[PDB]
DNA sequence: CTATGACCATGATTACGAATTGC
DNA sequence: TTAAGCAATTCGTAATCATGGTCATAG
């Protein structure tokens, strides 16, 4: 539709290009000046016309040692390895290779590796022609021949082989996102006659370009167009979509500029003749082949930069190109910037023990970028579901029936048409709110990787990336380790607890950034890691070498510095830039939001040493991991030693203070007095003195008091948060216990909660017990709603559930008859109800779907959310103010509510009903026994109470769903599994229908007919 | 039948007749004509020639928990 | 018709394998 | 071709052992 501006006057002999780069790509080439790949760099200018940009001249290499004969410092034996061996039987040897210009060269470098000295040795360079010749180099290299006139004998090992673009990346200096200069006469526009679809299409030498690194006036962003999209197919009845029989009925599709509040570009195409709607564009086909031409040639058009959407990847693309080449159109794949490339459809999987496992699809779009916002949440947060609606709901607060909605009249489409454009304008909002892009190009700036690295890779790229970008600066190559395998070594040390309740003030005082500050303060590296012999036979060990607990030597850094801590150095200013910034906003969800900005930062910090133990991995080095724990358990005791030991009854203070807790970076002392304005000050005085006496950066710091205090176990405590003093009280904080897990019921949750709040806030102990009777009573008595009873759990991969049996793992691959085409996958999270039966053997066989038993009525097993989900929670944190006896009286406040429950032959009932009274079956349909008739008038008084509150319950609900539908003029449809507001709709009509024909039984108040 | 069936689905949808997903099928009838917006008599002509059958008398989304 | 013996099951306790959180 | 690492508390689920209760036989 709308078209972007027109690139009016630029002229290469004067004027220079200045643009920012958003995807790079690799190209296998004809058409050379008179090397093969030639690079691709996508971009915008600082007005919004579209570049590429084509790059020539660069070809990979590696490196490798010159072997101590008389071959490899000899030209003729130089030229010798360029030269083939023209015998016979080395066709495996100079075939797969063959006649490529690897060539020769001679470099002073070093290894990595250890410390050895200050004395570099030849190294040979070999180039390679193509990227896809290095892999065949390396099979015949190494255990290849190498008997070449008796040059290289082998073997030399291979050192840094890395990625092509990373290695284009790491020798000019372009990062992430950034800005690119042409100068003057060195770029010519109209050398490359039109390949691509781009307003300027420059064609410069990769030695012209000059990269502006972001800072300054650099550190700006050009303006992007983002678009996103949503669809619509209409299915049978229980039969899940499929490309093969379900057209594709309306397309809808939003678009804007970046840094404008508002869209510019709303459109929505339809199958059928629909109604006009105000703010957006309506066109209308009588066939689907129109619909997909249309939606190819508006991409084409408005040639946007970025895609988002929600679950984009693995339902909306394929479906179009599998519906496409069903229906014989041949024009739609060619979706990318490239005249003459069409897409294809593409599997991958990704696994760690940080995110678990996750298999998507993908789809080719060259130039363009994909940012599906169901991956960043998946990534990014840990949640209890995942649905569209229930995120919207933690974040903002909000088949069958459209296959009618579309077989009917046109203002039905313009509903429909309506609804599909509000969903495909939630996730722009979302990427907008949540500070995505923002911080997407802030991390691609300060690691150095692509901006499509940081959907697909986890973070071992980014410490290799900057690890080579530190090591171009001192002339160091960089060694390849592999090993399989290791063992593992001693973690954190934990203070063994003194368990209970405490009512004097505890604080608590911690060491901030402890890893990357003893990885810094002690000059630890690789390339520092002194070997157990090469100390000896020199004995200078004083301030020139140091030793570990574990028992390595460290060189001192009158020596060296190592490459370690300067990356760490630099991740932590970015660190702490982000918290000078979050220190001074005022809106709750912002500063969550840069909170989770300097999170980030963070997780990049500690993941930068736990490169180091991974003995799966690239180069493990697990002598540095080893130190790195000794220092920590050695410094924690040395606190605890300290802060117990000084403040003491006969160094003048008040009392000797005891440390109750601590757990690796934290210490919990318990210093005697019960103002919280002296225990903030002595705390204050503790960290700061015992800080001093340490290296620097290694710093103490108060951080809080709690006051009253509960420890249960090892990692499970709970208190309330003093920041101040006149900021009297924050919140609570709930370490570890059964209400921040997602393992169980809300009912549990809400009700430790609940517990906590009266037990810590009003300290009343009464209310508590109340409280957790009458949640016990009306659990019995079956007036809990079934959004509390829901259990989920995540389904991982499949051969460890093969292992043993599971519930969630029963439910799923137990198919519905309605729909074996929509199940859980690997990955997403399963939800289940525990219904009543009789095989007490096993609960995974009594668990049922949600809405199967909402549609199809079965009964829940009340005990078993009695004794197995609620009881034991609640022994854990009831028992420590009191006795035994607190066991006996919440068994004993069972015990007085557990004696009130309510629950082929069994259709054959009816046709009388019981005394309202007495519970006397009896002849008749009166509601009064004959004991029992004198007291009736207060037995009618009763009940009609309970009628006016359904009654008011009833109306209450009903108009919910009419303002959060926003209509009152039509009817409702939403069964949103998410919402509260359905289930408990339906329950109360029912509620109504027995309580008014109870009230039946008594005769009518009068007459009707008069 | 099954033209039948789809004039009873086009005149559960037309909205000038009313906003009816919770009664009957002959009582909107009814309703329209006591008002008199428009009701045609085809809509009528086939609720008299059956019996009570779930799938005449009936309103499209009877099932369905809403 | 009772008493004794055998079988059978049922319930409880202990030990192992698995989602999430602490580092 | 790509993956951040390990220590666990903790509770659930399954299996094994013990204990009694009921039924059938024999005197
Ligand atoms: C959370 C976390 C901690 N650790 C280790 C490194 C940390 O130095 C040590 C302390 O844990 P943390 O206190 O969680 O982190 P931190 O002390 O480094 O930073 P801050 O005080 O500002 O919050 O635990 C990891 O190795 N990986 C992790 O994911
Ligand atoms: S049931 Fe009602 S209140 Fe609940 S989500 Fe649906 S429309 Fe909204
Ligand atoms: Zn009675």
């Amino acid at each position: 539709r709308w078209l972007r501006p027109t690139p009016p006057a630029l002229d290469p002999q004067t004027e220079p290009l200045i643009f920012q780069q958003l995807e790079i790509d690799h190209y296998v080439g004809p058409a050379q000046p008179v090397s093969v790949p030639v690079l691709r760099a996508f971009g915008v200018t600082d007005e919004g016309f579209s570049v590429c940009c084509h790059i020539h001249g660069f070809a990979p290499y590696f490196y490798t040692p010159a072997p101590p004969g008389f071959g490899p410092e000899h030209m003729g034996d130089l030229q010798r390895e360029l030269n083939l061996a023209i015998s016979r039987d080395s066709r495996g040897g100079r075939e797969l290779t063959g006649p490529a210009v690897l060539a020769v060269e001679l470099c002073s470098r070093e290894s990595m590796f250890g410390y050895h000295g200050h004395g570099p040795s030849p190294f040979l360079r070999i180039t390679v022609a193509l990227p896809r010749l290095v892999a065949p180099a390396r099979r015949l290299l190494e255990q290849g021949i190498r008997v070449a006139g008796l040059g290289t004998p082998s073997f030399a090992p291979y050192e840094a082989n890395v990625d092509f673009e990373i290695r284009f990346m790491v020798d000019t200096d372009i990062v992430g996102c950034n800005w690119l200069e042409l100068p003057a006469g060195k770029y010519a526009l109209r050398l490359k006659e039109k390949a691509t679809q781009c307003q300027l299409e420059a064609d410069v030498l990769w030695s012209d370009v000059v990269s502006h690194p972001p800072e300054g006036p650099w550190q700006r962003i050009a303006p992007l167009r983002v678009l996103s999209f949503d669809i619509e197919c209409a299915g049978r009845k229980g039969i899940f979509p499929e490309p093969e029989r379900d057209p594709v009925i309306q397309i809808c599709s939003l678009g804007l500029r970046w840094g404008e509040p508002e869209p510019f570009l709303r459109l929505a195409l339809t199958l059928r003749p629909c109604a006009p709607i105000l703010g957006a564009k309506v066109q209308s086909y009588e066939k689907e082949e129109d619909l997909l031409q249309a939606w190819s040639t508006f991409i084409r058009i408005m040639d946007p930069d970025v895609i988002t959407g929600y679950n984009i990847q693995n339902f909306d693309l394929p479906y179009l190109i599998s519906r496409a080449q069903t229906l014989k159109v041949q024009t739609f794949p060619f979706l990318g910037r490239v005249a003459g490339l069409c897409s294809n459809i593409r599997d991958s999987s990704f696994q760690s023990k940080q995110t678990g496992r996750r298999d998507t699809k993908v789809v080719s779009m060259v130039g363009r970028v994909q940012m599906d916002m169901l991956q960043v949440l998946l990534r990014e947060y840990k949640l209890r579901s995942y649905t569209l609606n229930a995120v919207s709901f933690h974040f903002l607060g909000e088949h069958s029936i459209i296959t009618d909605l579309q077989n009917g009249n046109d203002q039905t489409r313009r509903r429909l048409a309506v609804y599909c454009l509000k969903d495909a304008y939630l996730p722009l909002r979302l990427l907008e709110r949540l500070m995505v892009l923002v911080n997407a190009v802030e991390m691609a700036r300060v690691t150095g990787v692509p901006l499509s690295y940081l959907l697909s890779r986890g973070q071992q790229v980014k410490v290799v990336s900057q690890l080579l970008r530190q090591a171009m600066h001192e002339g160091l190559l960089m060694p390849v380790v592999k090993s399989e395998g290791g063992e593992d070594y001693t973690g954190a040390t934990v203070i063994e607890p003194l368990k209970g309740y405490y009512d004097v003030p505890i604080a608590t005082l911690d060491f901030s950034s402890l890893y990357p500050s003893i990885m810094m303060a002690h000059n630890l590296c690789y390339t520092t890691l002194l070997r157990p012999g090469t100390a000896q036979k020199l004995g200078l060990t004083e301030d020139q070498f140091i030793r570990t607990p574990t028992g390595d030597e460290f060189v001192k850094t009158s020596v060296r510095k190592g490459l370690l801590p300067q990356i760490l150095e630099n991740l932590l200013s970015a660190r702490k830039r982000a918290k000078a910034e979050l220190a001074k906003e005022t809106d709750p969800l912002r500063r969550q939001v840069l909170d989770g900005r300097q999170l980030a930062l963070k997780v990049s910090a500690n993941s930068v040493y736990g490169f180091t133990g991974a003995q799966v991995g690239k180069l493990p080095c697990l002598e540095i991991s080893q130190s790195v724990t000794g220092f920590g358990r050695q410094m924690i005791e040395k606190t605890k030693q300290l802060v117990e030991s000084k403040y003491t009854v006969e160094n003048g203070y008040s009392t000797s203070a005891k440390v109750v807790y601590g757990d690796t970076d934290s210490v919990m002392c318990r210093f005697g007095v019960s103002s919280v304005a002296e225990a903030m000050a002595l705390g204050r005085e503790a960290a700061d003195w015992v800080s001093g006496h340490f290296p620097s950066p290694i710093r103490l710091e108060f951080e809080k008091v709690y006051f009253p205090y509960l420890l249960i176990s090892k990692k499970r405590y709970a208190g309330l948060l003093f920041s101040s003093r006149p900021d009297a009280h924050d919140r609570m904080d709930c370490k570890g216990l059964e209400a921040v897990r997602r393992d169980n019921c809300p009912l549990v949750a809400n009700l430790v909660t609940a517990s906590l709040r009266r037990l810590l806030i009003d300290r009343d102990p009464e209310g508590a017990v109340a409280h957790a009777q009458d949640v016990i009573s009306d659990l019995l008595c079956n007036r809990i709603d079934i959004s509390q009873l829901v259990i989920t759990k995540e389904l991982t991969r499949a051969a460890s559930d093969y292992a043993g049996k599971q519930a969630h793992v029963e439910l799923a691959e137990r198919m519905r008859k309605r729909d074996p085409g929509s199940a859980p996958s690997l990955g997403d999270r399963v939800p289940y109800v525990i219904i009543s039966a009789a095989k007490g053997v096993a609960a995974y066989m009594k668990s049922e779907d949600p809405l199967f038993v909402l549609e199809h009525s079965l009964p829940i097993d009340t005990q078993y959310y009695l004794e197995q989900q609620l009881a034991k929670p609640l022994l854990r944190i009831f028992e420590p103010i009191l006795g035994e006896g607190r066991a006996e009286a919440v068994l004993l406040r069972g015990d007085h509510t557990r004696c009130k429950t309510v629950l082929g032959l069994l259709a054959f009932a009816k046709r009388r009903n019981c005394c309202i009274g007495c519970r006397t079956v009896l002849s008749h349909q009166g509601a009064v026994c004959e004991f029992c008739q004198p007291r009736e008038s207060e037995l009618y008084q009763k009940e009609v109470s309970h009628l006016n509150a359904l009654e008011e319950r009833f109306s209450r609900l009903w108009t919910q769903c009419q303002r959060c539908q926003g209509s009152l003029h039509e009817d409702v449809i939403c069964t949103s599994r998410d919402c509260p507001i359905f289930y408990m709709r339906k329950k109360v009509r029912k509620d109504l229908e027995d309580q008014e024909q109870l009230l039946r039984r008594f005769g009518p108040p009068g007459p009707e007919a008069w | 039948e099954e033209a039948e069936l789809e004039l009873l689905r086009q005149f559960d949808l037309a909205w000038q007749y009313g906003p009816c997903t919770g009664i009957t099928r002959l009582q909107r009838w009814c309703r329209a004509k006591q008002m008199g917006l428009e009701p045609p008599p085809e809509v009528w002509q086939v609720l008299k020639t059956h019996p009570g059958d779930p799938r005449f008398q009936c309103s499209l989304w009877h099932l369905y928990p809403l």
